[PDB]
């Protein structure tokens, strides 16, 4: 009964979180990708402006 | 040895009836056929 009580408490903390996981992993994914080009292209050796 | 034999007789039929009574009491409740499958998913979600 004890155990059975746990369990069931533990599955509707469990549940909600499986459907919303895949999509968020991967639009983490995608997100990850985008901040590494960002990081990867932000060229800075540069002063107050000679020539170009 | 005739009186402690009674005593502990008195004693064992005692938390023995007091055990049928719960046992038709307190137990309302009975979905034990799913338990262990339902911790395969339990394991499962943990793993994920």
């Amino acid at each position: 009964r004890e155990l059975a009580d746990v369990l069931d408490a533990q599955i509707e903390m469990l549940s909600p979180f499986e459907a919303v996981a895949t999509r968020f992993k991967e639009q983490y994914r995608t997100f990850a990708t985008a901040l590494d080009t960002t990081r990867h292209e932000l060229p800075v050796r540069s002063i107050h402006l000679e020539g170009d | 040895n005739a009186q402690l034999s009674v005593k502990q007789v008195r004693n064992l039929r005692s938390e023995c009836i007091g055990l049928e009574n719960q046992i038709k009491k307190m137990e309302p409740y009975d979905d034990h056929s799913n338990m262990e499958e339902k911790i395969q998913k339990v394991r499962s979600l943990w793993a994920s």
